């Protein structure tokens, strides 16, 4: 998973 | 700050005043000398407007990263988790201060009276030699009265 | 901006090779 | 800052002048000294714009990195992980700050009348010789009217 | 900046006038000395674009690494892990400030009138002559009028 | 920077004035003195391309290190793991700045007509004195017109 | 830069004239003064191209290190491990500024005309005289056209 | 570096000369003073190319260490490790900047014409007197024309 988004959430 | 609302009050009869000279510019050779008397309102707004949007795309996500788990047995479960790209627009925006918000231009023509036909014609010509704008509010009166 | 930094970077590698 | 105002109106009016210097080049040799007249109304907006936009491409997607675990038993379980890479663009506009927002012109021909026929031909010209531009909102007024 | 929208206006009336003097070398020798009258209007965004777009190539993937485990017993597990190494072009464009964004063109030929196929050999002179270019939204009108 | 689109303009006008000089060193023995009239559009871009590209060759992968358990009991466990080295290839262009984006030429020969065959021997020697590219999206017009 | 550009308009020219230079030369002998004419466009790319590969050899592989266990017992296990060396070229290019992307050449021939095989052997002399290069998009056009 | 460009064209043009002043001195006697033309172009790259080669030798390794353990009972267990030597050439070449990529001769000889046979014999003096290749893809053209 990529926490690339600036708002990622799923994070897993 | 007094001084500059005097000097903002200046701008707007400069430009009234450059508005009657075209106004005079083209109606002295139609009508004549004498023949005729026009005055010009301006009103200025001298806001100070400084807007910032930021406007995104719904319609048209991309997806960054997922995650899909569907298992079966009946039980039936399905998790799922998604990220998403979107179109991201920032425009700022500022104004300029002094804009024309209203514009009313009026126009007499001596009598010896003017038929409808010509009266109609002098309004489109003034309709482009003022700038006519009704969208903005803009009012431009017309009319054959008797000169003393 | 970063892409046109990481860009430069990029052609800077291939300069080093 | 109102000297900045001033010097605005002072653009728009070396506009409006230069446009009334090329009607006047083009309708002095077609229709003659003092056959006409012809004012020009310029407004410019002096806005100061400056944008941002940041674009995807939803539709080809690049997967960079991918987990699938498909296992059976009857129990079906899926499971899946997936990275990607998207085409982004990303481009910073600023816009010039005065731009002419509307063009109103209007051009009286002296009577002896003229025919529909001389009188689309030059607004013809007109258009081209101005830059007429609907889309803009621009007007182009030409009539036959009688001089005094 | 004022004074660089000046020269703004400076650089839009040049190329003008350059037309100009391009259209009176070709049409001096056709038509004659006092035979013709065109005009032209420029108009040249100046805004200040500049675009990084990053591109991939998703039907091309290089695997770098790659992990497989597929065992049987009935029941059927097929895990997998794999890595992607994708085209990947970064290209940073900056446009040219001043660029004309539509050009109208308009000539008026002196009657004595013109027949259509000399007309449209002379629009197809233009065309070249100017650098005509629809796509662009560029307009190129020739009337045959008469002169007084 | 106004300065330097200044000096793209010259270096456009400079452009085009080179191509009618080799234009009249063409046509001048073959038609002569004062039978023919041509003039040259050249639309320079300016743009300031700076591209990036990174590629790999998929169909052509060297494995470097391999690890491969397969036991049987039935049970069939078939695990793998596998790493690869990929032909890259990276380049780093940087595009000339101003470049002939559209090239206009058009010739007018006098009459007294000019038949297809030499109209079109004439475009052939045309055709290389100035270098045509039609994919580029260059114009050659050649007309047979009557001088005044 | 813009100086840069005005240097690289003037290499294009010598080349152009060099090659005219070399024209003149073959023909003057054979053709005679003033019974041709020819001029030479060369267009040059000047982009900063700068390559950098790293190929590999998939088909030659040497083995550094290995293991590997098979034990029996019915139950079949085989398992293994294994390291490669593989040719490794590492080629860093730099391609010059200024190239002749492609050159076109047309040379006229007068009149009193000229038989096919004299003009394909004027042809095949050009061809070599100027280096011509079709796969280059290179254009040669040799026609016999009347003299005025 | 256009001082760099402009030196390349000097080192071209010198290369021609050479080949330019040896066919001469060759066809001279031959031929006579006058009875021939010939013309030489030579294109020469100029890049930098730098390349770096790593190769091993598969089909001969030889091991350094070396570890086999062989159990029986039925069971049989076959464990094995071992470490492995190779031919490794390590190559750095550095090509030369400016070589003649292709080579391109035309000689023409005046007629009173010329037989096969001494055409063919020139053409073989030739091939030596300029060192012909083509394998590089040189081009060699002799031709018997009539000269004015």
């Amino acid at each position: 998973g990529l926490s690339r988004t600036d708002g990622r959430h799923i994070p897993a | 700050a007094s001084a500059a609302r005097r000097k903002e009050q200046e701008l707007e009869r400069s430009q009234e005043q450059a508005l009657r000279e075209k106004i005079d510019s083209v109606l002295l050779p139609i009508l004549g000398y004498g023949n005729y008397t026009a005055q010009v309102d301006i009103q200025m707004d001298f806001s100070a407007v400084e807007q910032t949007r930021k406007r995104f795309d719904p319609n048209t996500p991309a997806t960054r990263s997922e995650y899909a788990l569907e298992d079966y047995n009946g039980s039936v479960r399905k998790e799922s988790t998604r990220n998403f790209e979107l179109d991201t627009t920032i425009s700022h925006e500022r104004k300029q201060t002094g804009t024309v918000a209203r514009q009313t231009v009026s126009v007499a023509i001596k009598d010896r009276p003017m038929s409808e036909s010509e009266i109609n014609a002098i309004r489109q010509v003034l309709i482009g030699t003022v700038g006519f704008d009704q969208g903005r509010g803009d009012l431009l009166n017309v009319l054959s009265v008797k000169f003393a | 901006v970063d892409g046109i930094q990481a860009e430069m970077r990029a052609m800077m590698v291939e300069a080093t090779n």
